[PDB]
DNA sequence: TGTGTTTGGGAATCCGGTGCCGAGGCCGCTCAATTGGTCGTAGACAGCTCTAGCACCGCTTAAACGCACGTACGCGCTGTCCCCCGC
DNA sequence: GCGGGGGACAGCGCGTACGTGCGTTTAAGCGGTGCTAGAGCTGTCTACGACCAATTGAGCGGCCTCGGCACCGGATTCCCAAACACA
């Protein structure tokens, strides 16, 4: 029939998403996650919709930057697959805890 | 009565910047030339970014500037990138960039 | 209703999409959980501050301006939501 | 209640730069945020300089020093040039 | 006789992490700071404590940079630090574009 | 004049960082980075001095120049 | 005449903190309890650091505290380490730490 | 002869409270002075921001408490708030 | 051919003497904190409006999930060659 | 500056885990309705903090002393790197 080689569609998806701007996390599950996290600090908290939007924007930006640094670390290790140790190294160097 | 911005040849509001400096508790007293200098600097930076963003928008056959264009303008200019380095732009995306290792031989 | 175990709403394809936006070509299988950890931590750090800023103002509602202010307090300023 | 923005000034500057290009509302929000952020950076640095020189007024000199501290090389050069030009013109008239 | 290679490296690592004194010669660093400052304003004078502060800050910065470089080198399954490790650490830290 | 930062000095700085084995090309890189850092600090320090009408760079100027980059330094009158 | 610090059961100078708040252009007005609360917080933080630093000094058979002990105290306490993370301490040194990979088999 | 301001005597009093048979070198006293000034400025600046944010003109103990919660890590913030509230309680209870 | 234990021997550590300089205490002074009192206003409180956050429902379809299948990348192993290390 | 040995880098194999694709399932997204908690604004009045003149003692500069710490030498100990024992 027809089947593309491994990694061709990966590059195609890289070009499509690095070219677009739309948010890559589903909005409703993220809203639920935010609410359930904030439930641990004060009960019965309401949120402006734009507050959750700002939180999602910030989280996606943070994760994209983190994935860039993870990919750099992985390439530095002569690998192509990113691994959790790459994430741990990137956050360790970045100064996060 | 001609406004301070007109007398200094600027488009940013000198009187408003002076008011914000006074009502911002930066110091007890504010000199006359401080708001003029600050308005000139702000106008210059805004003009630079709007230049670059308009160029980027025209590069995409777009006649309006959107946050994506501002992000491309900022991230492509190295001194602007240094200035706005710790800043994330809503609906901005990232620069198209693929490591040469990941490309097929 | 109580809200429980919503971290699984960050699905594997969404994490893959985020990695694609980061220029990543191959993703290990253990990445997805690690990411859900990292994200959960980031959120806890941001929300704790936003909620604090809301408590001080006597309000029962977290506004977007509190989130922006918490972010810039973490040196991670955000453009486009006021302020 | 009244609201404060730099929308009209940014639009005027853009028309001075690219006379046939418009701008979204979202991009105007971002430009307003950027102008504010830079304003606070400069004003805070100038206030710092003034209090750590045991000095009580914010003059154009404090703004200029703050600009050198905040802005990168060529940007600081040109911004200082524009600020000096504006102060000279303002005081001449 | 002869020490096993790398052993004296470890001994010196322990020796220098145990101590606290400055690891750069004071007078070459003072000459370098004065030389660098000559490009900004001419005929400047430095208090000794000013040069001491600059030296302390620079040494701390370099030690932190070498910590990150060591992390990068271990990540690539090496023991020797290479200029690529320094560049990757600086790039992730956000200093290098 | 950057050469005053000798090979053994960089070796010691790396040793304090926990580095066991150092390549031969590290030194010219390290010198470069350090020089850049110094220029970025000294520039600001000098700017504070010139703003203060002074001609002597004081340790306090250096402390504020370091705090500028988020490199807060304790122990010099801060 | 009993001092404000004494009336609050503190050893840090409440009056001095109040003076610095007024003469620091933080706000136009300063409440009565603000210097007391701030002095209490500074005293508590100093007490924590002096606790940890005294312990570290006694760990080296030393009866005086030197910058090395303060540095070890800060870097060994995780919440203090988070607080003073971007801070460098003159004559402080670093924590003894060698990666487990570098040790010989 | 200028006027110099420091916290040497108060830091020494706190040290005598904590570890009575223990002294502090002059370099360590300078470091502790720097730390105290740094923390004071951090807390005061955050409190000033909070006072401004709420379009408010006064820095009260509430702003100091909120700034302490924002800056210090969790357990440390909890103990710091306990100590500060205890001190203000004692200060206002007496007269 | 291989696994395992032992010793001279440099290198870090402990202990005692010693001396020296800064930390801790004491005194005289002064200036900044304290007291008491006046006065202005910042904000605490009540109270009122209206918006925008929450809860729910139904429907469509696009995305997530599970699974089959194959190949290509990670990782272990071997070799060599050279370039940092120890002196 | 030099001898050399370990590590970096090259090459190969293999095996399983990740990418691609297909069909099924699920819940996200959109719209539409309704309710009410709470955000935002306004008026009052009151307690609370700024300002000022007078008092004074707490803190700061200056001197002086001695003990904690630095330093030196001598003895103790602690890994190490061969090194041969012996199975």
């Amino acid at each position: 029939p027809h089947r593309y080689r491994p990694g061709t569609v990966a590059l195609r998806e890289i070009r499509r998403y690095q070219k677009s701007t739309e948010l890559l996390i589903r909005k409703l599950p993220f809203q639920r996650l935010v609410r359930e996290i904030a439930q641990d600090f004060k009960t019965d908290l309401r949120f402006q919709s734009s507050a959750v939007m700002a939180l999602q924007e910030a989280c996606e930006a943070y994760l994209v930057g983190l994935f860039e640094d993870t990919n750099l670390c992985a390439i530095h290790a002569k690998r192509v697959t990113i691994m959790p140790k790459d994430i741990q190294l990137a956050r360790r160097i970045r100064g996060e805890r | 009565a001609k406004t301070r911005s007109s007398r200094a040849g600027l488009q940013f509001p000198v009187g408003r910047v002076h008011r914000l400096l006074r009502k911002g508790n930066y110091s007890e007293r504010v000199g006359a030339g401080a708001p003029v200098y600050l308005a000139a600097v702000l106008e210059y930076l805004t003009a630079e970014i709007l230049e670059l963003a308009g160029n980027a928008a025209r590069d995409n056959k777009k006649t309006r500037i959107i946050p994506r264009h501002l992000q491309l303008a900022i991230r492509n200019d190295e001194e602007l990138n240094k200035l706005l380095g710790r800043v994330t732009i809503a609906q901005g995306g990232v620069l198209p960039n693929i490591q040469a290792v990941l490309l097929p031989k | 209703k109580v809200l429980r175990d919503n971290i699984q709403g960050i699905t594997k394809p969404a994490i893959r999409r985020l990695a694609r936006r980061g220029g990543v070509k191959r993703i290990s299988g253990l990445i997805y959980e690690e990411t859900r950890g990292v994200l959960k931590v980031f959120l806890e750090n941001v929300i704790r501050d936003a909620v604090t800023y809301t408590e001080h103002a006597k309000r029962k509602t977290v506004t977007a301006m509190d989130v922006v202010y918490a972010l810039k307090r973490q040196g991670r300023t955000l453009y486009g939501f006021g302020g | 209640s009244r609201k404060e923005s730099y929308s009209i000034y940014v639009y005027k500057v853009l028309k001075q730069v690219h006379p046939d290009t418009g701008i979204s509302s979202k991009a105007m929000g971002i430009m307003n945020s950027f102008v504010n952020d830079i304003f606070e950076r400069i004003a805070g640095e100038a206030s710092r300089l003034a209090h750590y020189n045991k000095r009580s007024t914010i003059t154009s000199r404090e703004i200029q020093t703050a600009v050198r501290l905040l802005l990168p090389g060529e940007l600081a050069k040109h911004a200082v040039s524009e600020g000096t030009k504006a102060v000279t013109k303002y005081t001449s008239a």
